[PDB]
């Protein structure tokens, strides 16, 4: 139904449409007025408010909000409401992601690896399932993942070949991504890197006791002063665009906007630090008594990452970059069990790498081809339309849907919302619409 | 307006 959601942050009020996606920036007299508005009349507003603000100030900021109610910018009514009563979709695969091998030179703590190479032969089964389960969508997306891909990188290369050859019959276009720990980079391979992978991702945490007390080789020493200067060179040689660096952040660091700030200050300009998931039971597990501390720590974050752009060394924030100018993404999330899976070395298929310790959830494997269509779907109904927590939930059309994986690793349900996960999200779309209005 | 102000007119 008709909703908004007001809040007010360092100064700035900001009023969110939820239907129609607008977002407004209010004085201090339209945002109290907007506690009442529906449930009161324009007499009974006056009386309510008359201690603080005169009966012609208010009619003034009234007759703003019902002509922009009268136009469909406030307490608007959904469109696509009676259009998503379908659930007989075929689902088409737009991307996998590839465990190119379940071997890894560190033992990262917060991470599910803590085996096996792919083979060229189940690589291919990927690509060709890929294929025959992308229907009519030319673009396909494949991200080298795992443990470690670089470990097994000759077949990262071949897979790639076998792809780029494929395309020619079947009117694709693969596009290529690679997430590496750092330590097998090179001159050589980032040569290729550059040649093939529209995207790299660099995992590192921030400060170098934040990563390295989390990020452990095997005899239990550090890895920031072997990655950093390798991903520096990343950066600068794709200049300083088409990659990220990546860092996980949990309980040990809640103080993060230092660890974003230090990648920034190290002269990367693409960031993205976000929270651990499916840590439950972990000892890392954000909780319920964190989110103040994590609620401050975003705002103090955002409050310095427009001063950056302000004055000119900025540099991009995944989780603060949003469009304002927006059905088919409210149906999706991120897609894992229906439009996204995960093959391993073996080739089996899951829903997303955090299912792939779980057989409950494999739905098949590569090598035959044939993928459990009620898994599949399953996946494909719970979504933000389906969900009755997400309904009576502001944040609906930005959020990025949930995380599956949070939801079964807190609730043993995909379809039960993780709480700390929705308002650690519903917090970061609060800070990147008063990031837009700072920026006006 | 006055008082409102339009603002727009991982895995
Ligand atoms: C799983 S690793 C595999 C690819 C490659 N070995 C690497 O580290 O970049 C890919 C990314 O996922 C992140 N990650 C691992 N476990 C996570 C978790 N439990 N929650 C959030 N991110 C996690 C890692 O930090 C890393 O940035
Ligand atoms: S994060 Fe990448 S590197 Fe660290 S253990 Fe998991 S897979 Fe290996
Ligand atoms: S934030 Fe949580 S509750 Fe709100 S819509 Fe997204 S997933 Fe559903
Ligand atoms: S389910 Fe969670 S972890 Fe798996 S892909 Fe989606 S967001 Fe990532
Ligand atoms: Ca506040
Ligand atoms: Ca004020």
């Amino acid at each position: 139904m008709a909703m908004i959601h007001k809040f007010s942050m360092m100064g700035t009020n900001i009023v969110v449409d939820v239907n129609s996606g607008a977002v407004h920036v209010v004085d201090d007299i339209s945002f109290d007025i907007l506690d009442y508005y529906k449930n009161f009349t324009a007499g009974e507003i006056k009386n309510k408010l008359a201690h603080k603000y005169n009966a012609d100030e208010i009619d003034e900021a009234l007759r703003e909000i019902e002509s922009l109610e009268a136009e469909g910018l406030l307490f608007s009514e959904d469109p696509y409401k009676e259009y998503v009563s379908s659930m007989d979709r075929k689902s088409v695969v737009k991307a996998l992601c590839l465990h190119i091998s379940h071997d890894c030179n560190l033992r990262c703590k917060y991470c599910f690896a803590s085996r096996n190479m792919m083979s060229l032969e189940v690589g291919k089964k990927a690509i060709d399932f890929l294929i025959s389960e992308s229907g009519n969508r030319k673009n396909l997306e494949i991200d080298f993942f795992g443990g470690e891909p670089m470990m097994n990188f000759d077949v990262v290369k071949g897979i790639i070949e076998y792809a780029r050859q494929k395309e020619k019959e079947h009117n694709k276009n693969f596009r290529f991504t690679l997430t590496t720990n750092g330590l097998l980079l090179n001159d050589e391979n980032i040569k290729y890197i550059n040649e093939n992978m529209q995207n790299i991702v660099l995992s590192i945490d921030g400060r170098k006791e934040v990563n390295d007390r989390m990020r452990i080789r095997i005899d239990g020493s550090g890895c920031y002063d072997d990655i950093l200067p390798k991903f520096k060179y990343v950066a600068e040689s794709r200049n300083q665009d088409n990659y990220y660096v990546r860092g996980t952040f949990t309980r040990e660091n809640m103080d993060f906007s230092n660890d974003v700030l230090h990648l920034a200050d190290e002269g990367f300009r693409q960031i993205s630090v976000e929270p651990v998931v499916a840590a439950k039971d972990s000892g890392y597990d954000l909780r319920e008594e964190d989110l103040p501390r994590l609620f401050e720590e975003y705002e103090k974050l955002a409050y310095e990452y427009v001063k950056r752009r302000k004055e000119g060394n900025w540099f991009n924030f995944f989780h603060f970059m949003i469009d304002l100018t927006q059905i088919v993404k409210r149906l999706t999330g991120c897609g894992s069990g229906h439009e996204y899976l995960a093959v391993t070395p073996e080739g089996d298929i899951y829903p997303c790498h955090q299912f792939v310790g779980n057989e409950k959830f494999k739905m098949g494997n590569v090598k035959e081809g044939v993928l459990n269509r009620d898994i599949q779907n399953y996946f494909k109904n719970s979504n933000v339309y389906t969900k009755k927590e997400c309904d009576s939930c502001w944040a609906k059309f930005y959020c990025s849907g949930g995380c599956a994986a949070n939801s079964y690793n807190f609730h043993k349900d995909i379809n039960t919302v993780y709480k700390v996960g929705c308002e650690l999200e519903k917090k970061r779309v609060e800070c990147a619409l008063w990031i837009k209005a700072q920026e006006m | 307006m006055k008082h409102i102000k339009i603002l727009n007119g991982g895995c």
